[PDB]
RNA sequence: CUAGCAUUUGCUGGUUAUCCACUUCUUAGAGGGACUAUCGGUUUCAAGCCGAUGGAAGUUUGAGGCAAUAACAGGUCUGUGAUGCCCUUAGACGUUCUGGGCCGCACGCGCGCUACACUGACGGAGCCAGCGAGUCUAACCUUGGCCGAGAGGUCUUGGUAAUCUUGUGAAACUCCGUCGUGCUGGGGAUAGAGCAUUGUAAUUAUUGCUCUUCAACGAGGAAUUCCUAGUAAGCGCAAGUCAUCAGC
């Protein structure tokens, strides 16, 4: 199934704490933000992070 | 003290260890399959998939 | 040629007629197994209908002069009419009768 | 120069490179008509591009297809969509969009699903069987 | 091309080279009941006899039948190549032959008896009822019949 | 079932009488109903087609389907 | 219109352009005819018998038209099917080398084909005429 | 062994090393053979990073 | 010689060298080797700890 | 004699993509700096040398296989240049593990 | 042997015999004979010449199971090595064109059951 | 530029740098793209899951590779100049040459190939892949021509390879013919004779080819294996081994 690991769910919570001002309820802009503010090595993980970040922003 | 050795397993031996069995000839290696897996990455054969 | 009807309709009628409504499942409770009567889902009816038709037609064509096209046509026409000559109808009625016996 | 589009299609390893032009109205295959498709049944699957849309749009367009790779039934399906993408890529540039959407509407609403490549590629055979999923027979006793 | 034939003309059973041949079968296949005649040989003989390959064996005239028998017996005379014959360069005479009918069972026996008399490995294996062509006998040929 | 090997006048006359009555005509139909050869049956169909007694619906190398000429 | 070999079906072309060559009877039949079976991996020889070599030349004509410059080896491979090895599994075996060579010589004597440079047999100018002529004839024949 | 192994492990771990391991296997005075391990610090085991970082 | 054969043979050249120095420069503390193929020359670099008495 | 413009094919072969791209880029950049006629780096299909062995040195265990790959990356650059400039370009770009062949085009 | 009567076979050259022989025999002679066959032929000739009238010649031992029987050998006694013994066989006319090895079995028949 | 069909410019092909212009198809180098996106259901309205629509793709996107702590008296001393101890060491258990053997057949078990036919066999015709590999001082992949029923032979040529072999015109399959339910034209075992090929050597048939011989087997008892999408199964091809030999 699609269940997200710790590193996804952890780093999503860690971003939202610092930048609930900034960020939206839209994936496309979030992923491009996550490049600047966070230093991610991978490209696939960045898209996972930003996807769950959007799921949490929808709940807020 | 010698006989035909032009073709066959008697002719071809391993560079390293002098075994006739289980040779790899492909690309002119002439390394026995066991010795190949030892010296695979050294040569430049790396696993990927 | 044999029915003067839209042969697509004949295929549909054959499938509707040959689909078993009740079936038996094997239920067992620690060693011993009985047959229990159960209802059959519409998707399963269609699947069994098609299977029975194509198996019947294939067995009828095996080591016979008649071609698979002819035996399939015969099987479909007989099934559309609800004829007890059809392999598919015989097997449907057998299954439903066995279901009724294990209710 | 005359208008030109260099569309293509594919199923599996087939790659049917079409060329559409401002033409008289020829719908060619390799260098032969649409009646030159020896798959007797799969005549009608390379027909569908020009059948289910409108005859009239096929009266002023030179379509001709150069099919390479693949196998007999993959050739059919590669050509098909290279035709059905050819007119749509033509109607993109040199025809109205409201017309060009009725091409895509009439195609996609038939349960055609031309799409592009039906993305199903072969799953590799891996050691220990003759197939990808299938394994050699185990003995036990 | 339905063309009705008189019931007297058709021969249900033909006797050729001491063997019974079924007239109901097409000539090319009918002739394969004769030991030494295979499908390719039969076809060639019919083509050299100028007999139609589509005819049934019971529709053969006696003249066509005699011509077939002559071509079968003396194939070299009708320009059949040596390489097509079943016994090339016979060990006794050096001549090419096409053994037929009963001769086959005899010539076979003769070839063996020769090998037995010579005491060649192949002859000895034939004497013991063992496979001669280097086959592995550990697993294969376990029921006689 | 017995199957014909030679044409035969009585069988020829039966082919001409019976085959136009049949709604569906194929190689098997002749074999079953007319105790005929499978390959006599193919010749018969080609003859009856030439005479215009039966109409071809579909001609495939392995299966020929005919109807009566209504 | 400007008819070609390609504009006609490949089956009906071979049936017609065979019936062209056997009727006039200018083609050089090899002499083997009744003997040979046309491949190593064939079981029996052809059923047509009175013909077949005409059908082969009718194929090789049509084939050499469309391709650039074919040879015997490519023709061997084309016609040669899968040999039953009895009990072993099947494999592709390339067809009879002589009989395809005799067809290439036979069509050269009529002048349907000629010897190309860079190897192989290209279609000739008289060839194109003859094939396009029967192509236009065969199109107008059937209706 | 233990002096030698702990000796080398500590020499690695001092000079910049994020982790280390030493396995010694075989006969050592007793007849039956045994495999002692002398791990220290942090090291990953799986994936492409093995090829990148860790030196076997 | 082909490129498929040549690069493989340079691989076996490295591999022969690595194994040669390993047992030859045992006491002298051999780390490894790298080779740089130029047009004229062929450079080699024996990396080692005990670089004094090598 | 030196000023005669010669058509030359530089062929680059390597197992290591990064080095081979660096060398290829440097040759193209140097050709631009000297205003030479260049046909750019044509990337040939990568040859994948594949060897499949049994993992086990003996008969035992499940029949598991290992597949080793060596990838050979090949590129060529066509240049029209005088002999003097060509010798300069080739000498500057010698990187370890990149093989460099120079072929003079004679028709 | 293939028409040619035995008197004529004994007079015939090895080369002419080879023309009449099967494909395998022909191919072997076409590839040439080494020095070892020639030495054996010399010994057979010497043994046949030294034999009394109406006695069989002294048996010549050989390991060459691959040697082909040639007309010249007729009437000679050859000890053919089987792997442990040299078996003695007189080259009869019917053995022409066969290998020496065919007349010397390498294995003992397999007898099951019986102790 | 040039050939044919046809007059309507055409339509269909040769001439791979006579040439120009593009990079859609092809190659591979950077980057992008997917995150269950967006919406509707259903639950600790959590993780999630299910439906629908877009999308190249929504079964961890499909497939692998790498793979913890540990263990086993698992296998390997017949891969190793990895190795302890023991045995042996000139009439050798070192090594090398000749020949044989590993294949030997009342039989029991395992993996397989070919079959039992009409959805098929046979004959003509149509005619489409992908992954591969390939010789400089070595005999490698082989085109084209010529000889041959075929296997092959033979004269030259391209290729150290996206170039030449090779569009590997593969097989099943596709069409039109031929058979007609019979161990039949299904099935091709066993066996005889001959002709090639590799090799110092083919006998205990290396292998291929031609004719002939034409067995069991009419869907497989108790049992039991593999398998959920380009998958199962059918189907052939290259590679490994390889002088030659594939049912692997
Ligand atoms: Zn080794």
């Amino acid at each position: 199934g699609r269940v997200r690991t710790k590193t996804v769910k952890r780093a999503s919570k860690a971003l939202i704490e610092r930048y609930y001002p900034k960020l939206t309820l839209d994936f496309q802009t979030n992923k491009r933000l996550c490049d600047e503010i966070a230093t991610i090595q991978s490209k696939r993980l960045r898209n996972k992070i930003a996807g769950y970040t959007t799921h949490l922003m929808k709940r807020i | 003290f010698s006989h035909p050795r032009r073709y066959g397993k008697g002719s071809r031996q391993c560079r390293v260890c002098s075994s006739h069995t289980g040779l790899i000839r492909k690309y002119g290696l002439n390394i026995c399959r066991q010795c190949f897996r030892e010296k695979a990455n050294d040569i430049g054969f790396n696993k990927f998939r | 040629v044999l029915t003067d009807q839209n042969p697509i309709q004949v295929v549909v009628d054959a499938i509707t007629n040959t689909g078993p409504r009740e079936d038996t499942t094997r239920v067992g409770g620690g060693g011993a197994a009985r047959r229990q009567a159960v209802d059959v889902s519409p998707l399963r009816r269609v699947n069994q209908a098609i299977a029975l038709l194509t198996i019947g037609a294939r067995e009828a064509a095996f080591r016979n002069i008649k071609t698979i096209a002819e035996t399939l046509a015969e099987e479909l026409i007989n099934a559309a009419k609800g004829s007890s000559t059809s392999y598919a109808i015989k097997k449907k009625d057998e299954l439903e009768r066995v279901a009724k016996s294990n209710r | 120069a005359v208008p030109s589009v260099q569309t293509f299609g594919k199923k599996k390893s087939a790659t049917a490179v079409a060329h559409v032009k401002a033409g008289k109205g020829l719908i060619k295959v390799n260098g032969s008509p649409i009646t030159l498709v020896e798959p007797e049944i799969l005549r009608f699957k390379v027909y569908e591009p020009l059948l289910l849309v409108g005859l009239d749009k096929f009266s002023n367009i030179d379509i001709r297809v150069r099919v390479t790779g693949g196998g007999h039934v993959s050739q059919v399906y590669a050509i098909r969509q290279a035709i059905a993408k050819g007119l749509v890529a033509y109607h993109q540039k040199y025809v109205d969009e409201q017309s060009k959407n009725e091409l895509k509407k009439a195609f996609t609403s038939y349960d055609r699903t031309l799409l592009i490549a039906d993305s199903r590629r072969p799953e590799p055979k891996k050691f220990g069987g003759k197939g990808a999923r299938s394994r050699f027979q185990k003995s036990y006793r | 091309s339905l063309v009705v034939q008189e019931q007297g003309s058709f021969q249900h059973i033909l006797r050729l080279l001491n063997t019974n041949v079924d007239g109901n079968i097409k000539i090319v296949y009918a002739l394969t009941t004769i030991k030494g005649v295979g499908r390719r040989y039969s076809n060639l003989v019919c083509k050299k006899a100028d007999v139609d390959l589509h005819k049934r064996a019971g529709e053969l005239t006696q003249e066509e039948l005699e011509r077939i028998v002559q071509i079968m017996q003396n194939p070299t005379h009708y320009k059949i190549p040596a390489w097509f014959l079943n016994r090339q360069n016979d060990i006794t005479d050096g001549k090419d032959y096409h053994t037929l009918a009963n001769n086959v069972e005899s010539k076979l026996r003769d070839d063996l008896e020769r090998l037995k008399k010579i005491r060649a490995h192949r002859g000895i294996r034939h004497f013991w009822g063992l496979r001669v062509r280097g086959q592995h006998t550990k697993t294969t040929g376990r029921r006689r019949a | 079932a017995q199957h014909a090997v030679i044409l035969d006048q009585e069988k020829y006359d039966r082919i001409l009488k019976e085959v136009p009555t049949y709604r569906y005509v194929s190689v098997s139909v002749l074999v079953d109903r007319l105790k005929i050869g499978g390959s006599l049956a193919r010749i018969a169909l080609r003859h009856l087609e030439k005479e215009g007694i039966i109409k071809p619906i579909s001609k495939h190398s392995k299966q020929a389907i005919y109807t009566r000429a209504t | 219109p400007g008819v070609s070999v390609r504009d006609v079906a490949a089956q009906d072309f071979i049936n017609a352009y065979a019936s062209f060559l056997q009727r006039q009877g200018k083609l050089e039949v090899p002499g083997y005819v009744d003997i040979v079976k046309t491949s190593s991996g064939n079981e029996m020889p052809p059923q047509d018998a009175e013909g077949w070599f005409y059908k082969r030349a009718a194929s090789v004509a049509r084939h050499i038209y469309m391709r650039k410059q074919v040879g015997v080896g490519k023709l061997n491979k084309l016609y040669g099917g899968a040999k039953s090895r009895g009990v072993r599994p099947y494999k592709h075996i390339d067809a009879s080398g002589s009989i395809n060579r005799k067809v290439l010589q036979a069509l050269e004597k009529i002048g349907i084909v000629e010897i190309s440079p860079k190897g192989g047999r290209r279609i000739s100018e008289n060839g194109q005429r003859d094939l396009d002529r029967i192509a236009a004839q065969t199109l107008e024949e059937d209706e | 062994i233990r002096r030698a192994a702990y000796g080398v492990v500590r020499y690695v771990m001092e000079s910049g090393a994020k982790g280390c391991e030493v396995v010694v296997s075989g006969k050592l005075r007793a007849a039956r053979a045994k495999a002692m391990k002398f791990a220290d610090g942090f090291l990953i085991h799986s994936g492409q990073p093995v090829n990148d970082f860790i030196d076997t | 010689i082909s490129k498929k054969r040549k690069l493989v043979a340079d691989g076996v050249f490295y591999a022969e060298l690595n194994e040669f120095f390993t047992r030859e420069l045992a006491e002298e503390g051999y780390s490894g080797v790298e080779v740089r193929v130029t047009p004229t020359k062929t450079e080699v670099i024996i990396r080692a700890t005990r670089t004094q008495d090598v | 004699q030196q000023q005669q413009i010669i058509k030359i094919r530089i062929t680059l072969t390597s197992t290591k993509v990064k080095q081979l791209e660096n060398v290829s880029s440097n040759i193209v950049k140097n050709a631009e700096q000297h205003n030479l006629v260049k046909k750019g780096p044509v990337r040939l299909p990568t040859k994948v040398l594949k060897i499949s062995t049994r993992k086990t040195p003996n008969g035992e265990g499940s029949k598991t296989w290992e597949t080793y790959e060596m990838r050979i990356h090949k590129r060529y650059i066509d240049l029209e240049a005088p002999v003097q400039i060509v010798k300069r370009i080739t000498q500057i770009t010698i990187e370890p593990g990149v093989d460099v062949e120079v072929v003079v085009a004679s028709n | 042997y293939r028409g040619v009567d035995l008197e004529k076979l004994l007079e015939m050259s090895t080369e002419d015999f080879v023309k009449l022989a099967p494909a395998r025999v022909r191919r072997r002679f076409a590839r040439g004979m080494t020095s070892k066959p020639a030495g054996f032929m010399k010994k057979l000739r010497a043994a046949k010449l030294a034999a009394p009238e109406n006695e069989k010649p002294a048996p010549v031992r050989t390991h060459m199971r691959n040697m082909i029987i040639v007309p010249e050998m007729i009437g000679s006694v050859v000890g053919i090595y089987n792997g442990k013994a040299f078996n003695q066989v007189e080259i009869r006319p019917e053995m022409l064109g066969h290998y020496l090895g065919e007349f010397s079995i390498t294995y003992t028949p397999v007898r099951h059951g019986r102790a």
